[PDB]
């Protein structure tokens, strides 16, 4: 029908939307029953990218089927075309593993720049902040940025801090976002190598976040992880030794100060309960 | 403020609608919706498995097109031996397990190159005994389970480094007794199912503190009767499988509150359409429909076939293949 | 710990009147903020339409918690928060506003009030301050005679409606909700995650 050209126009509208505006915060769905005359469903307001709902029922299966044809070698696509379709495909359904795998091959072949995928996933995590495959792909991309060939490099800390931001924002959009906090932990293990400095900075900054999300056991587990990792590293940067029993008593105080303020939340109960385990085993 | 939990209404279902559930799964996908198909095709193979198993548990597997599915599965096998979620998609250990599970239900594992499947799974194990989802190296305890679950149904458990595989899973056990996706992860009822299922297959349940872990699992039950996966999470019917199956494996199922949980599961039915939602009054789907039925079967629902807590399949099916792991007495 | 809505109404004999409201739809997705704000307006009015004079109640929904205070002089005040936010601090905020509301606005402007006619710019000031209860004023005079624990609780907002009263017929019929907001409720596309 006319859908063949109405949709193929959109995949360029989205691609051109990124060239026009590099600083796009989030993507979103705009409630729209039917198409507006000669108006693209791709609406760019401020730093926000909107997609009118009427086109989604047409846009997705077009791009979806196009990638599968490429994967099965039923239809050839330019590497520029391949990037464009996978991009619009993953903004609609980031759980589509194969599309991510295709981009992996592009990155590994040298066609695609790894940073472009980080920013892509970052946008996808605004509409789908809990999408498992997105976090999975992120780990592969990050792992490729270390295999390029002690405190990690300056560029590494730039990436790590970037991971702390997206894991935090994704934790704010969905309550008890397991996959988000699990990724944040994974970063500190492989990207930061349990750096004593970063562990402390993470412990300090997230203390306020925990007070504003008391029912988020995933966030409080991150607290437990930070503390548990500090014990492993300590067996200036030598002060956490005397501070180790002090941080644990500060944490149990901070938790008690929340249970007395906000009773009922079993997370706070479970958190303190877990902190007790740390103090008893030293 | 009250605890975060659902409130079961009086007009909510309290009777097992076994027939309407069979009709729901049977008429699923009948509507020509291209959008919904594409959206969920990335896990379609697992979707088939959920659909067929819940029908077999109700003894209505015959209502499903055996031949059409068996063709689909044979098309989803690749050169590397792995099975993808659907035709065209990339192979993955998840849908490799789902495919084998389906072929086992239909007693036709020969439709697929069994030897290649074993090779694919074996080539996913790392040096530390962990398992990856595919060739891209994503590590998860789910994959450790999917590996041995696939091989056990093929009678090829000794193909992989069993001793080293067990070594890794035990390194994912947290102090609370639970398991995560990776070492140092937050305990998750779903991840616990995989690990307890793993250790059941590899015969290492003696490495599990049944009292401690069973305690953690029983803490998932809320005043409504429903179960969740983690502390302060809304009750979910799918977790009435992940939690119960773990309990049955470690031998602590009797600790749970039978009737209250049963009334929760039944309350998540749809009197009009059929199938189970995650909570009473929500949209239903084949996923929650299976684990709702499977949960009731574990609780002792006599209208439903006894389900194996490890492989999530009818016991009679796993009796034929001589694969029934010894559980904790 | 979040505050979504904070409005002051007047329960008349014929209809319920919106006088002044404050919103904070920043936590929501951008292109849905317009619709969400309208629902919180539609909700707050519907609560008062089912609330008797001189009673306190807390209507609970999934991941959302509404707190209503309808005084004896039919001056209603509704605050909408999440499940984390304590009800005691919610009713405390409702009381300190309704008292300072009669101080600045006369009682004769209540039955014919309007968001453009009523002069009360102290709502956004309080809504943003009472976000974190550990930063709010410690009014012990209010909380002393506040809670008799007679706060009626509701599992859903269906408990307020009649026996055969469908909520869907209250959404698509409302003149408060926009045409895209009515669709937003029907085309809610019920949540999917954990599949
Ligand atoms: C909300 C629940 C989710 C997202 C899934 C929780 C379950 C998990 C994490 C375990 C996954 C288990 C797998 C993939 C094994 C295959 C499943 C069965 C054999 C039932
Ligand atoms: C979690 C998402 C679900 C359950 C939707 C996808 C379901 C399928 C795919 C199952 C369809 C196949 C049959 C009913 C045989």
């Amino acid at each position: 029908e006319e859908v063949a050209v109405l949709v193929q126009r959109v995949v360029k509208d989205i691609t051109n939307a990124f060239r026009r505006n590099p600083h796009i915060d989030e993507i979103g769905l705009i409630p729209c029953p039917e198409a507006r005359y000669n108006r693209s469903p791709i609406v760019l307001v401020e730093n926000k990218l909107g997609v009118e709902s009427w086109c989604v029922k047409f846009l997705l299966p077009y791009v979806h089927n196009k990638l599968l044809l490429y994967r099965t070698r039923k239809q050839w696509l330019n590497r520029d075309e391949l990037i464009d379709v996978t991009c619009t495909l993953l903004l609609l359904n980031p759980d589509f593993t194969t599309a991510w795998n295709v981009r992996k091959e592009l990155i590994l072949s040298g066609t695609l720049n790894p940073i472009k995928d980080l920013h892509l996933g970052k946008l996808a995590l605004t509409k789908f902040p809990k999408s498992p495959e997105t976090w999975i792909h992120r780990r592969w991309v990050l792992q490729q940025l270390i295999q390029e060939t002690t405190i990690p490099t300056e560029r590494a800390q730039r990436l790590i801090q970037e991971e702390m931001e997206v894991c935090g924002e994704a934790a704010g959009r969905y309550p008890s976002n397991y996959n988000a906090w699990s990724h944040r932990i994974w970063v500190l293990q492989h990207l930061a190598k349990l750096d004593v400095k970063i562990l402390l900075d993470e412990l300090s900054s997230t203390k306020h976040w925990a007070s504003m999300h008391v029912s988020d056991h995933s966030g409080f587990h991150y607290r437990q992880f930070l503390l548990k990792s500090l014990i492993s590293q300590t067996v200036s940067t030598e002060e956490p030794r005397i501070n180790l029993p002090h941080l644990l008593e500060e944490e149990v105080e901070f938790s008690t100060d929340l249970i007395d303020s906000y009773p009922g939340h079993e997370t706070l109960w479970c958190h303190r309960r877990h902190i007790f385990y740390l103090q008893h085993h030293l | 403020t009250p605890q975060k939990d659902v409130i079961i209404k009086s007009d909510a279902p309290d009777t097992l609608l076994l027939e309407k559930h069979a009709d729901y799964i049977a008429s699923y996908g009948s509507k020509k919706d291209d959008y919904e198909y594409c959206m969920s095709e990335y896990l379609r193979m697992s979707g088939i498995y959920w659909g067929l198993t819940v029908m077999d548990l109700m003894g209505q597997l015959h209502r499903m097109n055996r031949e059409e599915i068996l063709a689909f599965i044979k098309s989803c096998q690749h050169e590397c031996g792995g099975i993808s979620a659907s035709i065209g998609h990339d192979p993955h250990l998840l849908y490799t397990l789902s495919a084998v599970q389906i072929l086992t239900l239909y007693d036709s594992i020969n439709v697929i190159d069994v030897n290649k499947v074993v090779e694919y799974v074996k080539g996913l194990q790392k040096e530390d005994g962990s398992f990856a989802g595919d060739i891209w190296g994503e590590i998860d305890t789910r994959f450790s389970f999917c590996a041995v679950a696939t091989l056990a149904l093929l009678g090829k458990l000794d193909a992989i480094n069993v001793e080293k595989a067990i070594e890794f899973v035990l390194s994912c056990m947290n102090f609370d007794g639970g398991f995560g996706c990776r070492p140092g992860s937050e305990s998750h009822a779903g991840q616990i199912y995989c690990c307890t299922g793993f250790l059941a297959i590899t015969s290492q349940l003696h490495q599990v503190n049944s009292d401690l872990l069973g305690w953690w699992l029983c803490e998932r039950q809320l005043p409504s009767g429903g179960l969740n996966g983690r502390p302060e999470k809304l009750p979910d019917v799918c977790y009435s499988w992940w939690v119960l199956a773990s309990l049955k494996i470690i031998g602590r199922l009797h600790w749970i509150d039978r009737e209250k949980l049963r009334n929760f599961i039944l309350a998540c039915q749809d009197e009009e359409t059929g199938g189970f939602a995650d909570r009473p009054g929500d949209m239903v789907d084949p996923f929650h429909t299976l684990f709702g039925i499977a949960g009731l079967s574990l609780l002792g629902e006599e209208q439903i076939k006894p389900v194996n807590p490890v492989f999530c399949m009818p016991e009679e099916v796993l009796q034929r293949v001589n694969v029934q792991p010894e559980l904790v007495s | 710990m979040k505050l979504y809505s904070l409005s002051v109404l007047y329960k008349g004999e014929a209809k319920v009147v919106l006088l002044k409201a404050a919103y904070d739809v920043s936590s929501f997705s951008f292109f849905q903020r317009s619709s969400v704000q309208e629902f919180m307006t539609f909700t707050s009015q519907l609560i008062v339409e089912r609330s008797s004079k001189g009673t306190r109640a807390s209507v609970k929904e999934q991941d959302y918690l509404c707190h209503v205070y309808v005084r004896n002089d039919s001056l209603a005040g509704v605050v909408i928060a999440d499940n984390e936010y304590p009800s005691r601090v919610a009713f405390t905020l409702l009381e300190k506003v309704l008292d300072e509301f009669s101080k600045q606005v006369d009682r004769i402007d209540w039955p014919v009030g309007s968001p453009a006619t009523i002069h009360y710019p102290a709502l956004d000031g309080h809504l943003s301050r009472y976000q974190n209860p550990r930063e709010a004023d410690p009014m012990t005079k209010v909380q002393a005679e506040l809670d008799e624990t007679k706060i009626i609780l509701h599992n859903t907002m269906e408990s307020l409606l009649e026996r055969g009263e469908k909520l869907d017929d209250l959404v698509s019929k409302s003149e408060v909700l926009g045409t895209q907001s009515k669709a937003f409720y029907k085309t809610a596309r019920k949540q999917n995650s954990c599949c």
